[PDB]
């Protein structure tokens, strides 16, 4: 049966400015089947208040989801996205970088 | 608006 | 320019743990406007755009009743397909359906769609003529013959040309402020040293609508496709989109490189350079 690895993008809604409110996003795309685990991390710890978009898909039938949370970026604080899927042997950790 | 129709595979 | 309405349905079987999961989402171009989730408490089609919120109870009850009928057809469909492919009852399977219509700049019918997938592979699809079917496999032949004999495609052509176009036009009219807008990209460049003799030049396009965009890099006007790292256009979460394109530049050659931005919101395409 068809199994497609999710592409992962960790980014903020607005360009990152320290002490100013924002949104931390994790865009998961190109995956199949639809069961996927997506966590947003703050200094390696899971963020509890995390919302996600309604499950949808592209022309090629592969799924996509946007996971998001309100955040105020700082110089010190580390953010990341931890993803689990059937295609992944181990959970994939993607670090947030202001310029990606 | 969604369709009314209703057909089975 | 051209516009489109699309409905996406996902059904996932759950062996040993209740009824299958069913999600319906409706879009007008790149903006989602409706949702239905079989696991949510409401059991109704819900607004996901501000311009459809005030449609009224007649709209809302009707969309709920129709989307509920879609859930039941797919619930049965999962049983039918498992049979067609001689599969076990303990395995989780996926049925996907997409349908809609494309209109031109003149707002009239241009293209129609109605297609199915089973476990991520094409199952059956209505052809461009809206009269014939494309059955991707041996198992799909039963469905193809069942629908050809019942003249299903005639009823599908009627929805895609009439109701789909009519309602796409009505949503375009009602959501004029957001759907008919063109947010041109806000652009910037970043420079970071890879080594002592190299640097990455990243070209950004932000807060733009619609999603369609072209970001390219040129060295002396000559194509650099093979050397540009390009990310998939991503949603900002506020209804706008983002994209970046980056090239590894030999230090002291920054002036040879130009970033080109093509978008509907720009009357003239932008040419950007690090200087």
């Amino acid at each position: 049966m068809i199994q497609r690895t999710p592409k992962i993008q960790v980014y903020s809604r607005h360009p990152a400015e320290n002490g100013k409110s924002n949104f931390l996003n994790c865009y998961v795309s190109g995956f199949h089947p639809s069961d996927i685990e997506v966590d947003l991390l703050k200094n390696g710890e899971r963020i509890e208040k995390v919302e996600h978009s309604d499950l949808s898909f592209s022309k090629d039938w592969s799924f996509y989801l946007l996971y998001y949370t309100e955040f105020t970026p700082t110089e010190k604080d580390e953010y990341a996205c931890r993803v689990n899927h059937v295609t992944l042997s181990q959970p994939k950790i993607v670090k947030w970088d202001r310029d990606m | 608006k969604v369709a009314e129709l209703v057909h089975f595979l | 320019g051209s516009h489109s309405m699309r409905y996406f349905f996902t059904s996932v079987s759950r062996p040993g743990r209740g009824e299958p999961r069913f999600i319906a989402v409706g879009y007008v171009d790149d903006t989602q406007f409706v949702r239905f989730d079989s696991d949510a408490a409401s059991q109704r089609m819900e607004p996901r755009a501000p311009w459809i919120e005030q449609e009224g109870p007649e709209y809302w009850d009707g969309e709920t009743r129709k989307v509920k009928a879609h859930s039941q057809t797919h619930r049965v469909d999962l049983g039918t397909l498992r049979g067609y492919y001689n599969q076990s009852e303990a395995g989780s399977h996926t049925v996907q359906r997409m349908y809609g219509c494309d209109v031109g700049s003149d707002w009239r019918f241009l293209r129609g769609y109605h297609q199915y997938a089973y476990d991520g592979k094409d199952y059956i699809a209505l052809k461009e003529d809206l009269r014939s079917w494309t059955a991707a496999d041996m198992a799909a032949q039963t469905t193809k013959h069942k629908w050809e004999a019942a003249h299903v495609a005639e009823q599908l052509r009627a929805y895609l040309e009439g109701t789909c176009v009519e309602w796409l036009r009505r949503y375009l009219e009602n959501g004029k402020e957001t759907l008919q807008r063109t947010d041109a990209p806000k652009t910037h460049m970043t420079h970071h040293a890879v080594s002592d003799h190299e640097a990455t030049l990243r070209c950004w396009a932000l807060s733009f609508y619609p999603a369609e965009i072209t970001l390219t890099w040129q060295r002396d006007g000559e194509d650099q496709t093979q050397d540009t790292e390009l990310v998939e256009t991503r949603p900002a979460g506020d209804g706008t989109f983002q994209k970046w394109a980056a090239v590894v530049v030999p230090s002291g050659q920054e002036q040879r490189y130009t970033c080109h931005v093509q978008h509907e919101g720009l009357p003239k395409p932008l040419t950007l350079r690090w200087e």
